[PDB]
């Protein structure tokens, strides 16, 4: 129980690996962007930061 | 008349060591624990604090 | 900093004429 | 390591080591919900299940 | 620390540091800290800003 | 007689009673 | 303008892949 279960699943976890917009499927990206005025999907998704 | 008066209890064991099993339910079930032989598949070191 | 990138879909906003509309998942 | 000035009452140290404290939650079906919770450098089920 | 004390001697054992971060450190009183995982410290006597 | 760290059953439980996936 | 600032032959730029800062020239 150590460093062979962090390293794969930092992708899986989102502290590593793509970022929110390349994540998520598009049908959701164009949702959040269409109602972001009044009902925001933002700051519940993880953006990676390397 | 008998005055106020509070609670106190104790109990006591002699001729007990006491027993914390290593297993994830706390029963015995065999003698090499089932945590036991999950240290084996999960070669590891680990340093102990109690 | 101490931790903060837990930010949005990196979108921009939605094309329109005449300001606002609503698209939805189109 | 760590020097600190005397002082004529008993304190604490406050060590913070900084790590990813990661809360992910999904539903897959009405009613029903479900979480992974996972750290790195720092973390619990380490060395149990 | 101990009571007029210079040094706090600090050890972690072994462990993985894959996605650390750094630290931080600041010193707080042993009188003024409450203990965290009681429902009640019979011992915590003070209630100025924690 | 019987006493503690004895009390075997050896056998497990459940993936023996035949599933297959979907 | 009134009095000088114009410099800066600057953007700043993260490939995506989170934000990773550095590209490292191109």
């Amino acid at each position: 129980m150590a460093t062979p279960s962090m390293l794969p699943q930092w992708a899986y976890m989102h502290i590593a690996g793509q970022d929110a917009s390349e994540y998520l499927s598009p049908g959701l990206v164009q949702f959040a962007r269409a109602t972001d005025t009044y009902f925001s999907l933002g700051n519940k998704f993880r953006n990676p930061t390397v | 008349s008998a005055v106020t008066s509070v609670t106190q209890k104790k109990f006591l064991c002699d001729r007990v060591m006491w027993r914390i099993p290593f297993s994830s339910n706390f029963m015995s079930m065999g003698a090499l624990t089932d945590l036991g032989q999950n240290m084996l598949y999960a070669n590891s070191a680990h340093a102990l604090d109690m | 900093d101490i931790n903060f990138s837990s930010l949005a879909p990196r979108h921009g906003t939605r094309p329109f004429m005449g300001t606002w509309s609503d698209i939805g998942t189109s | 390591n760590f020097e600190v000035d005397p002082m004529d009452e008993s304190t604490l140290l406050y060590v913070v080591f900084e790590v990813f404290d990661v809360v992910r939650v999904h539903q897959p079906h009405r009613g029903v919900i479900e979480a992974v919770y996972l750290r790195t450098p720092f973390s619990a089920g380490n060395a149990t299940t | 620390i101990p009571a007029n004390a210079t040094n706090v001697p600090i050890s972690i054992p072994s462990r993985n540091w894959a996605a650390f971060r750094g630290w931080s450190f600041t010193r707080l009183k042993t009188k003024e800290t409450p203990s965290l995982g009681s429902g009640f410290d019979p011992y915590f006597v003070y209630s100025g800003s924690i």
